[PDB]
């Protein structure tokens, strides 16, 4: 027996211990899924995650530590035979826009949106982070035309505090599944630091609670 | 005046007067004449090979030439060439992009190639003397996510998209041939006929069609399933061809008669059809679902001849060779197995 | 369009100990085993050591053992040869070899230039005679008969055919028994059965004359013959 | 009258035969199970079936009609091995408990460090360090006996209980800590702290009411070389046997990854 | 708007001019090449280890 085979399993046992020591460099690394909206937000959270068509990936580092970004709004399809290709992802982001509610339904398709996406079969482990985008563009709408124009069902003051925490309530109250994941909601800055930090910080806490899967402490 | 609303009221009067015409010609059932054949018995069959050396989701495999090599897709950007005797993997092929819908392997057994979310089917050889794993061609000309694609020769491709079409590529030139516009849902996967003259496209939008290869216009256009289309393979003689749904509900149509023919109901579970195979010769029509099984119906009975065990995960997609010895059940949690 | 650099010296008297070199470039040299291939001028091919891709696997011959040393740098793309304790009676001509083992792979299929250095039980192969009349369209059927069965039930034939043109180094016709290596005519019909061998080569050209080599590789050493020539007389 | 009880012993071994091996195979044949945290799980059933299969029948033999035979020079190799099987275990424990310290006090910036090529390297050191504890019955030179110099039983109860058991004591009070921090829709909350109360506590009390009795009674012996009753001592011995037993039972039933592979491989049979 | 109601009238009068076959008769078809094919289908009956490469 074994002819050649004594070098045949050299081959067959080098380009298997390659495909192990170049999937761990894979696995170890973490990765941050980007949902969105039609062009909303996802150009101005990107200008500081820039550096060390289909879908294009975006690898910068903080922290001597490597992201990936994965983008989803360039696939010109649907959403329901790709999308559990899609899993396994540490933190997925969900930028939301608020200057839109004026031009016509795009706030009411953004929460049917993000219901289909917090009810998935695939992602009900995968903790939803949302962001809220123009946020000193969204102080002046106020004062033209308030946020009540299609809300006959709620009725609340003309403040900035009421309406920036009416968006948060109303987004916060879709899941129908409440233990597993848990929603983040930060609000933009123009800063360079505070803008990604607590996403850091978020990250952070994601790893916690599945190390709190991992030891039954949760 | 405006005719558009009779122009609109012309396709179901063409339809009433063409498509419903299967009344006094579509009559023989296949109950009246699958009264006295004979049963295939329960098989059992195990799994010789577990190919255990990948570490994602597998939903992409095409057999070699000779019956004997395996070509298998990660998620993680890798292609491995594997063989079916020895447990051996040859070929180690790292890829640009990270996510693989579909792959194929060449008639001949020279080149290969693979695509996904990044719309570029990257066409890659594995005879070259100068590197041996090296980037031949990477061809791009859709806009959606490329599902299926299949060689033809060592010079064409036919690929299929989400954009709602299907081309046939150039490998000599570099551009395409010709585009089957024409096609309402998303094209899920594609087969082809032994001799290569007419192709069969999926759809979401419960079509069949079969399309021309060489004029570059459709032909046919079936119906039937209420639910997506995810796998399509076709008979080896040339007359019928298999679809699989999501409604546990397994169909033949049929090319000559030009009527469904025979449909699969799996009363137990209603989970979707993911995967369709043949045999060599008939009468065994292997089905791999969601709900972590892999079927055997019969090509006239309609009744389940035995089962296959699971995996962790679903069986997405199946492998019947050009003889007919050797089936290749492949699931997301890594185990390309091969059974009996 | 690849290239094998490699180097010479002078003479070198019994008791000596070198070191030679071989560079490649063209191709990934990592994924390619080495062979060592030592041609005496008395035309008989012979063989000194191999080593495997992964650097897991040396083996050497009967005669071979013992004070010889090979080794090989991957970054710098270079195979190191140290011999010790010189001869007079194992200094030769030289052959760098690059070859894979894989299913539908050609080994020995492309060799070097090499290093020439001068002085002053394994399996019985039958090569005999290295005399025969050839005229351009004229058949012949070169014998190389085996005692060993190559019959593993595997089932391939482990036989390898190889061409040495007058002035240049050898190269490989067919590949086991029954293929034909890349950039090979059609020519070269080979066949047989389990000990029979025949070496078909009809419609000649007097282009391609030379010595016609036949290896038997199903266990370790290489064994070889005497060498098979043609005449254009 | 006695055998019967060994044979409950022979059962004890039957235990051990039952879970570790398949602990070892729900880390073989799996998907979700790939983690390298693993391997300490895996190098813990190792020395578990090593504790078992080579000291617990020559203890049974050496209990049961109590005189050592079967060789006369066997005895130094039997106190080595039941010395080193056990400290081994021991340090993988607080292994385990440190890596798990090590998973929530800094969060990001470890899983680049946690490679299986550092686990292998933490597994290789805690197999040297009890080698090390299990030289000194090797070098320095019909009852076979468990005694030796002042210097040695100090320094070996010490280096194999009592600074694991301190170390893990801090450590689980430090993780109990942050899993308070990391808990603040209110009933899903007071149910989830008795919940991680309770494994904190099972997790810390059965390791002390399991190995705590027998190192007490082992270190005041050189202490205060006062109270040999020679009935608690060979019960402690015992009780400090049943943790090989014992620890496929905690360490896997708290994880749900643990109780899928658990439910496939028992659900094939059946 | 016209072209997109214009194609779907002219492939209902392309696919007018079909000569089709009796359902019966391709049934037959589909019955006779799994007869006449029935002894080189090495799945539907089980073969030795001496005719696998496999066992
Ligand atoms: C110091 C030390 C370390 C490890 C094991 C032991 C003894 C032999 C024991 C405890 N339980 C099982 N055997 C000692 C004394």
């Amino acid at each position: 027996l074994s002819a050649e085979d004594k070098a045949a399993v050299e081959r067959s046992k080098m380009i298997d211990r390659n495909l192990r020591e170049d999937g761990e460099k894979a696995a170890r690394e973490v990765k941050l899924l980007l949902l969105g909206a039609g062009e909303s937000g996802k150009s101005t959270i990107v200008k500081q995650m820039k550096i060390i068509t289909g879908i294009v990936e975006t690898h910068f580092t903080f922290k001597d530590l490597h992201f990936k970004m994965f983008d989803v709004g360039g696939q010109r399809s649907e959403r329901k035979k790709w999308i559990h290709c899609f899993e396994g992802v540490t933190a997925i982001i969900f930028c939301v826009a608020l200057s839109d509610y004026d031009l016509v339904n795009r706030m009411h398709e953004s929460m049917k949106l993000f219901d289909s996406i917090c009810n998935n079969k695939w992602f009900t482990d995968t903790s939803i982070i949302l962001f809220l985008n123009k946020k000193d563009l969204f102080e002046e709408k106020i004062k033209k035309s308030p946020l009540t124009i299609c809300y006959p069902e709620y009725a609340g003051s003309n403040t900035y505090e009421e309406a920036a925490a009416y968006i948060q309530c109303q987004f916060e109250d879709l899941n129908k599944r409440k233990d597993t994941k848990e929603i983040y909601t930060h609000f933009t800055c123009a800063t360079d630091t505070k803008n990604v930090q607590f996403v850091f910080d978020a990250v952070t806490d994601v790893i916690i609670k599945n190390n709190l899967k991992d030891c039954g402490l949760f | 005046q405006s005719e558009l609303d009779q122009l609109r009221q012309e396709a179901e009067q063409l339809k009433n007067q063409i498509r419903d015409a299967r009344k006094a010609c579509a009559d023989a059932t296949l109950s009246q004449i699958t009264n006295n054949i004979d049963p295939v018995g329960r098989i059992q069959m195990r799994t010789r090979r577990t190919l255990r050396g990948h570490l994602a989701k597998i939903y992409a495999m095409h057999w070699g030439t000779d019956s004997r090599l395996l070509v298998s897709a990660s998620q993680d950007g890798k292609l491995i060439i594997w063989d079916s005797y020895t447990t051996n993997k040859v070929h180690a092929i790292p890829l640009r992009s990270s996510w693989v819908m579909t792959c194929a392997y060449a008639p001949s057994g020279n080149y290969v190639a693979c695509g996904g979310l990044d719309n570029i089917c990257s066409i890659y050889n594995l005879k070259t003397r100068e590197g041996n794993v090296r980037v031949s061609r990477e061809l791009a000309g859709h806009t959606g996510y490329l599902s299926c694609c299949r060689f033809l020769d060592d010079n064409q491709i036919v690929t299929s998209s989400g954009d709602t079409t299907c081309a046939l590529w150039d490998i000599e030139t570099g551009q395409q041939t010709t585009t089957f516009t024409g096609h309402t849902g998303d094209v899920m996967s594609l087969s082809l006929a032994p001799d290569t003259r007419l192709f069969v496209s999926g759809a979401c939008d419960a079509s069949a069609k079969l399309w021309d290869v060489r004029e570059g216009m459709c032909r046919q256009t079936f119906t039937g399933h209420e639910s997506d289309i995810n796998a399509i393979c076709f008979f080896p003689n040339g007359n019928a061809f298999a679809t699989g749904s999501d409604d546990a509900t397994c169909r033949l149509f049929d090319l000559r008669a030009d009527q469904e023919l025979m449909t699969y109901s799996h009363d137990n579970i209603i989970c979707g059809i993911t995967s369709v195979s043949f045999s060599k010769s008939g009468r065994l029509l292997l089905a791999g679902y969601d709900d972590f099984n892999c079927n055997v119906w019969d090509a006239l009975k309609a009744d389940r001849a035995g089962v296959l065990a699971g995996h962790d995960n679903r069986v997405s997609c199946l492998g019947v060779t050009d003889d007919g010895m050797a089936v290749a059940t492949g699931s997301w949690d890594s185990f390309l197995k091969i059974w009996n | 369009d690849v290239q094998l650099v490699e180097s010479g010296g002078g003479l070198v008297q019994p008791g000596g100990s070198r070191k030679l070199s071989c560079s490649a470039s063209g191709f990934a040299f990592s994924s390619f085993g080495m062979h060592w291939v030592r041609q005496a001028p008395e035309k008989g091919l012979e063989w000194v050591a191999y080593i495997s891709s992964g650097s897991g696997t040396i083996y050497y011959a009967d005669t071979v053992k013992g004070r010889f040393t090979i080794s090989r740098d991957d970054p710098k793309n270079t195979l190191f040869l140290q011999m010790t304790s010189l001869r007079s009676e194992d200094t030769a001509m030289y052959y760098c070899v690059r070859s894979i083992y894989y299913y539908g792979s050609s080994p020995f299929d492309f060799w070097g230039q090499g290093t020439t250095l001068t002085v002053s039980s394994d399996i019985v192969m039958t090569q005999a005679t290295s005399s025969v009349p050839v005229t351009p369209g004229e058949s012949v059927s070169i014998s190389c008969r085996s005692s060993k069965s190559l019959l593993h039930s595997n089932g391939n034939t482990y036989l390898y055919w190889f061409l040495q043109r007058p002035g240049q180094s050898p190269q490989l016709l067919i590949y086991r028994m029954s293929n034909l290596a890349s950039g090979v005519p059609d020519r070269f019909s080979g066949s047989g059965s389990g000990t029979a061998f025949t070496l078909t080569i009809s419609r000649l050209e007097a282009e391609d004359v030379g010595v016609y080599y036949c290896m038997q590789h199903l266990e370790y050493p290489l064994t070889f013959g005497a060498g098979t020539k043609l005449e254009l007389k | 009258a006695t055998a019967a009880i060994a044979a409950a012993i022979t059962f004890l071994i039957l235990f051990t035969i039952f879970g570790n091996a398949l602990v070892i195979l729900a880390v073989l044949t799996s998907r979700s199970l790939r983690a390298p945290q693993n391997l300490f799980l895996v190098s813990l059933a190792a020395a578990d079936i090593l504790v078992a299969t080579l000291i617990i029948p020559f203890s049974l033999a050496n209990e049961l009609l109590g005189y050592w035979y079967f060789r006369r020079t066997w005895c130094e190799v039997y106190l080595a091995l039941d010395v080193l099987f056990c400290t081994s275990s021991i340090v993988h424990l607080c292994a385990i408990s440190l890596d798990r310290y090590w998973a929530v006090s800094r969060a990001l910036e470890y899983n680049s460090k946690r490679t299986p090529r550092r686990i292998k390297c933490i597994i290789l050191t805690v197999w040297l360090i009890a080698a090390v504890i299990s030289l000194p019955p090797l070098i320095y030179k019909p009852q076979c006996k468990l005694n030796q110099e002042a210097w040695y039983i100090l320094a070996s109860s010490i280096g194999s209980f009592f600074a694991p058991c301190l170390i893990m004591i801090l450590v689980y009070l430090r993780i109990y800590l942050i899993a308070k921090r990391s808990n603040r829709r209110r009933r899903a909350q007071l149910t989830r702290e008795k919940r991680f109360t309770f494994v904190l506590a099972v997790v810390i009390g059965v390791f002390v009411l399991c190995w705590f009795p027998f190192f007490f009674s082992y270190s005041l012996g050189a202490i205060c070389p006062c109270k040999v009753p020679h009935g608690l001592f060979q019960f402690f011995f015992w009780i400090g046997y049943c943790n090989s037993s014992l620890n496929p039972v905690i360490y896997t039933i708290f994880n749900q990854d643990f109780r899928r592979a658990f439910r496939r491989i028992l659900c094939r049979p059946w | 708007s016209i072209a997109q109601a214009r194609k779907l009238v002219e492939q209902l009068k392309m696919e007018a001019n079909i000569d089709r076959i009796k359902v019966s008769k391709a049934a037959a078809d589909l019955m006779a090449y799994c007869e006449a094919h029935a002894k080189e289908d090495p799945l539907l009956t089980p073969v030795p280890a001496s005719e696998n490469p496999f066992r």
